[PDB]
């Protein structure tokens, strides 16, 4: 009865994991792209600095 | 002085004149071009030879005809200062914008007033508690320091130093002065009818209290030297009347961002972000004329826009350079309805030690970093698998680092209103009990829900009788 | 009264001037001015305006010789006439700055009367060649364990110290400063270690508090205080830690030993930004001057153990250099990261935690090595290393949870312990002879078998157990600074003793 | 000819602009000497602007200087003195013994400019170095005057690998080496200095089988990127000239790349991808092609780079990358694992590596070791959370053998016989190949892990775990 319902809970339990994972990727994918859009700002900036001089 | 001049361009708020006779005012000189909106005030800045200088404008210029008349007012601008500036609004210029007709002066001083020296300094060591419990707990303020907020503006950050206000300066008594770089007009309006409404202006007797205000309207040449202003009317309490003052200042990134702004139109090759060379030099030599002196003791509250609250932006970043301590509030802990909103983590002052404040206090705060912080670091874990997969041992920690969070917020009689919930200032020496009996997990064992916005220990207690019902 | 020999000295100073360059300015703004003139103008210049300003001398263009002003502006005003000094930046070095604030041009600000100076120097030296070096060999403690321990210091030597904004940042250095008060006070020549503690960009409340937190230790008379505050002109910021460097080659050639504390070069940066912006030379990489490298690294190797030809000498260095958001791939931190000689990386997550001093050790190196580590010292904590590296792996796995194995946890027990050992009071450095014994009992797992909670107070015990009974090991701890096969034996007898209390 | 006189114009940096005389024009990549209170400070030509404004490098510090003042031109690039008799002794950038041995007896000067040998020229044969060190030998074989190159981390040892490759295979070596130091610490240098003399690679009164070309950090920006053109010239010499073979160094480039970033900047020109210069490709090309095994000679160079905060995508790191034949990563996790050598065995790949040329047995013996190590750092993670007891009993003892292999291959530097005092030790490759092999056949699955720390050969692992077990 206890190895079931180990084994069971388990699947239960690493199934919620999934999803809170799967919420995770999706709000650090969010940090992602803006800190790569910045990323790319930032380096534009400096270039057009150089240039204006 | 006398010295005609044709104004040769009009670049912004960033008016060139040039002088035809050969005596030209020198830098930092004003000059004041008199039109049908009466005398605009423009500050010399640089020298571009062949007797065209390059002035800061400090009043709008639309409108302005090119070879218009200027005529030099000579030497820095002189403001009026006395304790007749209590009960006053003053502008940028001097002018009464309170309405209470010329300020009755004594002496005028020069805006630009060189900091006082190294051997003028007097270092404070002087308790001041606030009755704010995360204030009091996590970095003790001191008379005459220089205290720090940072993030989102009047989002709370006005709101906590109106709070500030209510406690520290009413208790302080004595002169106080209150200054406004480019804050939102209505909020002014409120901190004017309040201030009368507390009486700390009254305008019938004496007010222990003076204003200056700068709008954020004001041009942004304007809001520059509204702060070199405020000093001023800061010295002649600190020097010439030798009282212990006050100082607010709201917001000193205004200070940076204004001189920004100018900085591009001035013709400054720009850098890191966009700011200004001279932003160093600048922000130094302006919280260098802040300062507790042995002529006098000024506590100073500074509250910082840190802009997409990104505290590694260069003008935040060298904001925190010159402050004695800091509180910097967090968005994060704003969306947790943590009010007030200051990081428990991201707070400092020197005035926290062993020594200051013993070391009862400080044993006591530094069980209260130590769980914060393996709570946050137990975020990612709890986050990815549930609390119960935490270790039992860590999870006497989580829990009382829940409460001690919803603990830290302390209902503000400020923000009674927007709390709805009655404000309570609560002692230096009920706050370290408070914490020191939660940290024994005395009262753990009520919900977390009970430590939630609501004051001292004694409050939770009953808080807990009012929930069991 | 002082006022009638004063002006007798001023009547005193008379005598015509036969201004063999002029030149008259022009174009003068934002505290950068540019004269017209100065046909004959050495570079690097110190150059009077007339109007009792004094600014050195940057750029020598075919129009417009750009003399960066070290005063304000408000002083100065178009068309004026410069006076070219004829010499070079100096400034007075001699012993008499023990015990002396000054500023950038040598004036005392702390007003402790007029500077007792055997020379004058110029703020740009030549650093000690290879041929007069030679290799460290002397240790230099800085009464903090873990720095002891894990990054030893070593004269001649740079090591850097990096970490996130004012984390106590100053302190971690005063800690050194502190500590060297007991070779200081001691007469033995050859451990005296002149210190210099140089404050750039810092406000002069700042300072001040620190001079007076080093009176209150009353270690200003071995310390000179180099300052440069908020307010001084981002010229004379600039200029400061090469006339730092100055003041400290004097010791540093009379042979004594010596160390100067540059805080915080991240404030020279900004200061040569501003300064290479107005004279509007090209702007570098992240706008910090692409000649920043040369700059900061011209003025760190001139700390060196010279040889003993030349009488080894040795000035020590330890810059620091503050992390903006901890980023460690900013240009101004990667440079400086080359240019030393170690990394003593502070880390802000671990002050939270309460070690305190906070060490990232493994993002702490000392590539000069424990050369300079105390032979005792060395013996003793030969498997903290490792300890302490085990501690670090298992304590990653230990963040998941899993039920872990007797040896991990023989690890985990032990490295826990080990930390707790660490951990020190700010303001309160330990002195070696008595730290020798702590890391025997923690490395010899003594201590690993003490619980947690008590290894705060079985420190304190254990020091006055070994006061009381040990005193005679720890004065031979001192004296013969090798761990010898009696001592190791006493020791460890001592500490098995002390293990129920 | 008539030494054309200039007056500088303008002292902005190590840029110094001279005003040569009207109608006598100097030349792109000159060298010019002004005559100063010390030495001669020279002046690399290396614009022309017109009216006869030339736009030139510093060589050496320009304080002091006065606008205006006689300029000698001297010519041609800075030419170097070349010799046997250059052997023996410290030379600095500008061409002087710095290690005060007298003036260097020149035999011949050359020009720090020199062209790349045509393709015609250049022909390369394939042949494996030895280097002694387990790791290197195994998992990434250096070959005989190819252009190795030292990828790593700041001083994590790394002058240390460097010394332990001159340790073994330059006092091994028949042919001469160079070592040139580029922006490298006094400290170091001293080391460096001390040393070789104790290594008795230089003799003072004796012979010396090394010649050194120290240039420090402390020197202007300029004078910082022309150390590699002038070490590069004495190698041209012996390698041409003297006709031997060499064994180049340099160290470290990435100071190369930094310096010609300054100074590019400083030319004026707009700052390029990460600041670094527009030139940077051709420039590293220059020094890179310049260095090859011609019919005339071999040169073996191992050239240090320092990988900017330990991220290869970095441009410099990254235009070198391809640059260099033989590439070896140290790698910080491996250092902090208490592993050293500090190479990553996974990220170390050469060109000669392939089965025909370091021959099947070595090639099929190292293939094991890659896929093994490959296993366990994917098995790495799943360790990490799931556990050990979730993987398969052939994982499992896989996982064993990796981390005995991981172990296995730590070696003793002869070089940390100062650094961790324990004996060097140099392993045949015949030798290491066979030793490897017996490890991945199990044979010695009887060992526990520590009885394969800085050990040798399979005497050693054997020797060790019997020590061990006591």
């Amino acid at each position: 009865q206890g190895y079931a319902a180990e084994i069971s809970a388990r699947r239960n339990a690493m199934d919620n994991a999934s999803k809170n994972a799967g919420d995770m990727i999706n709000r650090y994918s969010i940090l992602y792209n803006r800190t790569r859009q910045a990323v790319i700002t930032n380096e534009l900036v400096d270039i057009i600095t150089g240039a204006s001089s | 002085t006398p010295i005609t001049g044709k104004v040769t361009a009009v670049i912004g708020a960033i008016v060139d004149v040039h002088f035809e006779q050969s005596e030209l005012p020198a830098i930092l000189n004003a000059l004041e071009i008199k039109t049908p909106q009466g005398k605009l005030v423009l500050e010399v800045a640089q020298h571009l030879g062949e007797n065209t200088v390059r002035t800061i404008a400090m009043d709008g210029t639309e409108g302005l005809v090119r070879g218009e008349k200027v005529l030099d007012t000579g030497g820095p601008i002189s403001v009026p200062v006395g304790r007749e500036t209590l009960g006053r609004i003053i502008n940028v210029i001097g002018e009464p914008i309170d309405e209470r007709g010329p300020i009755k002066s004594k002496l005028r001083k020069p805006i630009h007033a060189d900091p006082p020296s190294f051997a003028e300094q007097s270092t404070s060591a002087e308790i001041l508690e606030t009755g704010i419990k995360v204030v009091d707990l996590l970095a003790p303020y001191a008379r005459g320091g220089k205290i720090g907020l940072f993030g989102g503006a009047g989002v709370g950050k006005t709101v906590f130093i109106q709070e500030l206000i209510n406690n520290i300066a009413k208790a302080h008594g004595g002169f106080s002065v209150f200054t406004g770089v480019g804050e939102r007009t209505r909020e002014g309006n409120d901190l004017y009818r309040e201030m009368k409404e507390t009486g700390v202006i009254n305008l019938e007797g004496e007010s222990k209290v003076a204003l200056v205000f700068g709008q954020m309207n004001e041009p942004p040449g304007a809001r520059a030297r509204v702060a070199l202003t405020g000093l001023t009317i800061a010295e002649y309490f600190r020097d010439e009347e030798g009282q212990d003052v006050l100082l607010f200042i709201d917001n000193i990134f205004r200070f940076t961002q204004a001189g920004s702004e100018v900085s591009a139109l001035l013709g400054r090759i720009p850098s890191a972000v966009g700011y200004q060379p001279t932003l160093a030099t600048d922000m130094g030599l302006l919280q260098e004329r802040i300062t507790t002196t042995k002529k006098g003791s000024v506590t100073s509250v500074q509250a910082v826009y840190v802009p997409a609250d990104d505290l590694t932006d260069p003008a935040p970043a060298t904001t925190f350079a010159h402050l004695d301590a800091t509180t910097v509030l967090s968005r994060g802990i704003s969306e947790l309805g943590i009010y007030p909103a200051v990081d428990p983590l991201d707070s400092k002052s020197r005035l926290l030690d062993a020594a200051v404040v013993g070391q009862e206090h400080y044993d006591v705060a530094s069980k209260v970093q130590e769980t914060l912080q393996t709570y946050k670091s137990l975020q990612d874990i709890i986050a990815i698998l549930g609390m119960d997969e935490l270790s039992e041992q860590d999870k006497l920690t989580v829990e009382r680092a829940r409460k001690i969070q919803r603990f830290l917020s302390q209902p503000f009689a400020v923000a009674e209103v927007f709390t709805g919930i009655p404000g309570k200032l609560v002692r230096l020496k009920d706050t370290v009990a408070s914490f020191k009996a939660v940290l024994e997990g005395k009262y753990d064992n009520i919900p977390e829900h009970a430590f939630y916005m609501v004051g001292g220990i004694e409050d939770v207690v009953a808080k807990a009788e009012k929930l069991a019902a | 009264e002082v006022s009638s020999i004063l002006e007798e000295r001023i009547k005193g100073v008379s005598d015509e001037a036969n201004l063999n360059e002029t030149g008259r300015v022009l174009a003068v703004g934002d505290g950068i001015a540019r004269v017209f003139g100065l046909n004959n103008i050495q570079a690097e210049e110190l150059v009077e305006f007339s109007s009792g300003v004094k600014g050195m001398a940057l750029n020598l263009e075919p129009g417009q010789v750009g003399i960066v002003l070290f005063g304000s502006d408000r002083l100065v005003k178009e068309g004026e006439l410069v006076k070219r000094t004829g010499n070079i930046v100096d400034v007075p070095v001699g012993p008499g700055l023990l015990g002396r604030v000054v500023d950038a041009l040598g004036n005392p600000i702390d007003g402790k009367g007029p500077i007792d100076a055997a020379g004058r120097s110029r703020a740009q030296v030549k650093a000690p060649g290879i041929l007069p070096r030679r290799s460290v060999h002397e240790p230099v403690q800085t009464g903090l364990k873990a720095v002891d321990a894990l990054v030893p210091i070593g004269r001649g030597q740079r090591e850097l110290i990096i970490g996130d904004r004012q984390t106590g940042k100053t302190a971690v250095a005063l800690d050194t400063i502190l500590n060297q008060k007991r070779w200081n006070n001691g007469s033995d020549e050859s451990k005296k270690l002149y210190c210099v503690y140089v404050a750039v960009g810092q406000k002069r409340s700042t300072v001040a508090q620190l001079v007076q937190t080093l009176e209150q230790h009353d270690a200003m008379k071995y310390s000179i205080i180099v300052a440069a505050t908020a307010s001084e002109a981002a010229p004379l910021q600039y200029l400061a830690p090469f006339t730092a460097a100055s003041i400290g080659e004097w010791f540093r050639d009379n042979g004594k030993h010596a160390l100067i504390v540059y805080d915080d070069l991240s404030k020279q940066a900004v200061a040569y930004r501003q300064l290479s912006l107005l004279l509007r030379r090209p702007p570098g990489r992240e706008a910090y001057p692409g000649d920043v490298f040369y700059l900061h690294s011209r003025l760190l190797e001139r700390a060196a153990k010279l040889s003993e030809k030349e009488g080894s000498g040795s000035l020590t260095a330890l810059p620091v250099i503050e992390t903006q958001g901890g980023d460690v791939s900013a240009y101004i931190p990667t440079n400086v990261i080359s240019i030393t000689d170690g990394q003593i990386f502070l880390e802000a997550e671990l002050f939270y935690k309460g070690i305190r001093p906070a060490i990232n050790v493994g993002l702490s190196v000392s590539r000069v090595g424990s050369a300079a580590q105390v032979k005792a010292l060395k013996q003793v904590a030969g498997s903290l290393k490792l300890f302490l590296a085990q501690y670090r792996e298992v304590a990653a796995f230990a963040q998941f949870g899993s039920d872990l194995d007797a040896s991990t946890k023989q690890t985990l027990v032990r490295g826990e312990r080990l930390t707790q050992l660490l951990k020190q009071n700010q303001y309160s450095p330990l002195a070696t002879e008595e730290q020798v014994p702590l890391i025997y009992a923690g490395v010899n797992g003594h201590l690993d078998g003490i619980e947690l909670s008590r290894i705060g107070e079985f420190e304190s015990s254990f020091l006055s157990y070994l006061k009381s009974n040990h005193n005679e090991l720890l004065t031979e701890i001192r004296e013969k600074g090798e761990l010898s096969k009696e001592l190791l034996a006493s020791l460890k007898s001592a500490t098995e003793s002390f293990v129920a209390t």
